């Protein structure tokens, strides 16, 4: 029962489409700009006490490719973030896997609980490293 | 440079052999009969010239071994279709003033005359097509 306020802007909300004072989830997507950052900070303030924030895309996780004068280098500089979903743009399946990775936090409570120390980098490690062969890219 | 039977009845002077496309040199002449394959004869000549390079200048030190390797391919019958046009280019770029001394210009003088007068035996070496690369799986090549 999670209510999502999607603030996806340009070129990252087109994947989300394929996929106030009422939401408990803020899915920040798109490039966060210096000029428009008070809008996201006020929308974050308006929400109620149990907030959750999902950052998706490289432009929201970091500055991404735009290490430039007009772009803030990540939404985590000014708002707390719970889940980070890399990509440019991420996939709808990744959005699904973000909500699945977040219900575990909602059911695990300071919500670290000494159980969130396990990370997908180390958890799926023995899956990923044992891979030997991949399809040749001259075919469809 | 090699000369033919038509180039006899011509006096042994410097400018008379000079106007016939060759040089008078030491004036000691060598006769080639009908049983010597011209490609083998030139390959023997270039092998001597390549190995007698002093090694100072690039178009002699590195150009002449390429000519030797092409002629070895032509003699065995492994020559590729771009090979004869490479021999032509080598002769042009090893001429006078382009190398440090006159060794390299003297080396290409038999080679350019033998292609001019005996192109059919050099063309007989070309029996294989052009391939200097091997296939790599997963990479489609650039098809000319
Ligand atoms: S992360 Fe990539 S796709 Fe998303 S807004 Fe930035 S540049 Fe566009
Ligand atoms: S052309 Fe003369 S100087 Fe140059 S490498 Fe040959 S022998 Fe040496």
């Amino acid at each position: 029962s999670i209510w999502p306020y999607n603030f996806g802007l340009s070129c990252c909300y087109v994947e989300m489409v394929t996929s106030p004072r009422q939401a408990d989830l803020m899915v920040v997507a798109g490039t966060c700009f210096t000029k428009m950052a008070p809008v996201i900070q006020r929308l974050y303030d308006q929400m109620l006490e149990p907030k959750w924030v999902i950052s998706m895309g490289a432009c929201a996780n970091s500055g991404g490719m735009y290490d430039i004068y007009s772009v803030v280098q990540g939404v985590d500089k000014f708002i707390p973030v719970d889940v980070y979903i890399p990509g440019c743009p991420p996939r709808p399946e990744a959005y699904m896997q973000a909500l699945m990775l977040l219900q575990e936090s909602i059911g695990k409570e300071q919500g670290v609980y000494r159980a969130n120390m396990q990370s997908e980098r180390e958890r799926k490690r023995g899956e990923r490293i044992a891979v030997t062969n991949l399809r040749t890219p001259d075919e469809i | 440079d090699f000369l033919t039977e038509a180039h006899l009845d011509l006096p042994m002077e410097f400018e008379s052999i000079g106007k016939a496309g060759s040089r008078l040199g030491t004036a000691l002449a060598m006769a080639v009969d009908h049983e010597i394959n011209m490609v083998s004869l030139v390959r023997n000549l270039e092998e001597f010239f390549a190995r007698e390079s002093c090694g100072w200048c690039t178009p002699c030190r590195d150009g002449l071994p390429w000519s030797v390797k092409i002629l070895r391919a032509l003699e065995r019958g492994e020559g590729q279709p771009g090979d004869i046009e490479t021999l032509e280019q080598l002769c042009r770029f090893l001429g006078p003033g382009k190398t440090f001394c006159a060794h390299a210009p003297g080396a290409v003088e038999p080679l350019q005359s033998a292609i001019k007068y005996f192109r059919e035996e050099f063309e007989a070496g070309i029996k294989q097509p052009f391939s200097n690369t091997h296939l790599i799986n997963g990479i489609q090549p650039n098809l000319l």
